[PDB]
């Protein structure tokens, strides 16, 4: 379990997220502000609510309803 | 001459027919939806899900977790079993490991717990349904063989003597059963014989009884026009029509405006004013039929119980006596060895061990569903009678009711086979670990490619989709698994695969 903080760049956020009763990460673009969080990466908390009982259109949301998202991920 | 299914087809019939989501359901369909704009991802991860299921650790601690779950019906346990059948296929020297190592757990679980003769009588875990299948391959070939022979005889023998008398369409009873339940209680009929006329044109005879209804009738016709055909290709006798032309005009329909109503009777032969020697025509283009809702019994059960003797004891023959498998002969002398290591004394125990795990496991689900290995569809009529028939069979090898009644030396003169049978495979030659390992080589390399082999995998990745957390837990307990970081392997395969995609 790990704590990462990323802000968005000229290209979005960097990641995508999949999964819906536990939402992970599938892919990073690798020269986005991701790459430069881990490819397999399980998302359990999100901006301070924790996403365990997260819908995937809740975790997206959360991630998005923000300018930057400071997220908890699980390797 | 005797029609045997294709491997695929008999494996997939035995394996997944009687599963959950019914008889056309994800496996025997193929029926996998991705976006082909994920196809290469996918397959990529799914392979890296077979190399997964190719470690030992992972897959013990999967069962074992899997096993843990209440939530986990008795359908869960037997296509799980299946879908790791077909996914292993590959290796089944590997798929025989597992196998051995839960049953030794299964075995010494069974031991020191309450009754040792109770083991593999439940069929409450997977290894269970694991050995089933494992028999179902081993034997493919020596059905195909010998066991088919008589096996079709009989059930052609019974399906004749089901036809020959009347059969209510409502109730499904017929007058000739070996079931006491699905007896017909004494209405007059006639074997009449109609001349049929088939336009794709050609003029077939056939013989059908005057109280069928004219569903039924149109059953026993495609039955006869479509033999050479298989089952499959065969029309359902709500998709052909069936007329009758006296002199320059009439339509045979099941249920029409001359139905005789007081409830709604099902029209028959007999209704139609149609007697013997009529010409059909054949163009492929509540409600009660025969019963409006004891020593006859007796007397109707020992008749057809005597014309169906011959076969039942021919199949029991071929079945009891011979070359017995090699498989088998693997596998009770496993049983041998394993119960000298576990103390287990008794010899009825051992008895019982090999009932539970051949002749029940087997020989019983083919009685009962010749549908399996034969291309033939059977109704609940004959699967009773044929049932009646596993009933005995089963009772042959127990060492302790109509099924009970009926046969009553037959019993018991068929239990010194079943002895002598077992003793027979004691007193015979050792097969190594390795002619065996072979046995199972030979298969795995002539089968493997015909076998839907991705959407087992992806349906046992929904099994670890669905625990994914007890999963992870378990293999991070273990220290091997932990070692060979089984659960990162996992977590990445899992972050592949996924569904609902966002891009962020």
């Amino acid at each position: 379990q790990r704590c990462v903080i990323i802000q968005k760049d000229q290209h979005g956020f960097g990641f995508t997220v999949s999964g819906d009763r536990i939402v992970l990460v599938q892919s990073v673009r690798p020269g986005g502000a991701a790459m430069k969080v881990k490819e397999g990466d399980r998302i359990i908390k999100v901006n301070g609510t924790m996403v365990t009982n997260s819908s995937h259109l809740e975790v997206v949301k959360l991630i998005k309803s923000g300018a930057y998202v400071a997220l908890t991920l699980l390797g | 001459g005797i029609p045997t299914l294709d491997y695929k087809t008999y494996t997939d019939r035995v394996f997944f027919l009687p599963s959950k989501d019914g008889d056309k359901d994800v496996m025997i369909t193929g029926k996998l939806d991705i976006p082909e704009s994920r196809r290469p991802i996918v397959e990529q991860a799914l392979y890296q899900f077979s190399n997964l299921l190719n470690s030992k650790s992972f897959l013990i601690n999967f069962i074992h977790t899997l096993e843990n779950q209440r939530e986990f019906s008795a359908r869960a346990k037997v296509y799980f079993a299946s879908l790791l059948t077909v996914a292993l296929h590959g290796k089944l020297e590997y798929y025989t490991d597992i196998m051995r190592t839960l049953f030794l757990e299964l075995m010494e679980q069974y031991v020191v717990a309450k009754n040792p003769k109770l083991m593999l009588r439940r069929s409450e875990t997977v290894v269970e349904r694991m050995l089933s299948n494992w028999m179902s391959i081993c034997l493919y070939q020596y059905l195909k063989d010998s066991a088919g022979e008589p096996l079709y005889k009989l059930f052609k023998a019974i399906k004749h003597q089901v036809e020959k008398g009347p059969v209510d369409a409502v109730q499904k009873k017929a007058k000739y059963t070996l079931n006491d339940t699905g007896l017909l209680g004494d209405v007059e009929y006639a074997p009449l014989t109609v001349s049929v006329i088939v336009q794709d044109i050609d003029a077939i005879p056939v013989k059908v009884l005057n109280c069928d209804t004219i569903s039924q009738v149109k059953e026993k016709i495609i039955d006869q026009v479509y033999r050479t055909q298989p089952c499959s290709c065969w029309p359902k006798p709500d998709s052909v029509v069936l007329e009758w032309r006296p002199g320059s005009t009439q339509i045979l329909s099941d249920l029409d405006l001359t139905s005789q109503r007081e409830w709604k009777r099902i029209n028959t032969l007999m209704h139609y004013n149609v007697r013997d020697g009529a010409t059909l025509i054949l163009s492929k283009v509540r409600v009660w039929h025969l019963v409006r809702p004891t020593e006859i019994y007796l007397t109707r059960l020992l008749s057809v119980k005597g014309t169906l003797q011959q076969f039942v004891d021919n199949f029991f023959q071929s079945v009891l006596a011979h070359a017995v498998p090699p498989a088998v002969k693997y596998f009770f002398d496993f049983l041998d060895e394993q119960a000298e290591k576990h103390d287990i004394r008794d010899e009825d125990t051992i008895h019982i061990w090999k009932t539970n795990s051949l002749p029940l496991r087997f020989w019983v689900n083919i009685l009962k569903n010749p549908h399996f290995i034969f291309d033939v569809h059977v109704h609940e009529v004959v699967d009773a009678s044929l049932s009646v028939i596993a009933q005995t069979f089963m009772d042959a090898c127990t060492r302790t009711p109509s099924n009970k009644l009926l046969y009553a030396k037959e019993i018991s003169t068929y239990k010194k086979m079943v002895e002598d049978y077992y003793k027979g495979i004691r007193q015979m030659v050792q097969v190594s670990d390795q002619d065996m390992n072979t046995h199972l080589a030979e298969i795995s390399r002539a089968h493997t490619d015909s076998l839907n082999t991705l959407v087992a995998l992806h349906q046992l990745y929904q099994y670890t989709q669905k625990y994914y957390d007890e999963i992870i837990n378990a293999l991070e307990e273990d220290p091997a698994a932990q070692k060979m970081q089984l659960a990162f392997r996992l977590q990445q395969i899992a972050a592949a695969l996924e569904n609902k995609v966002t891009d962020l």
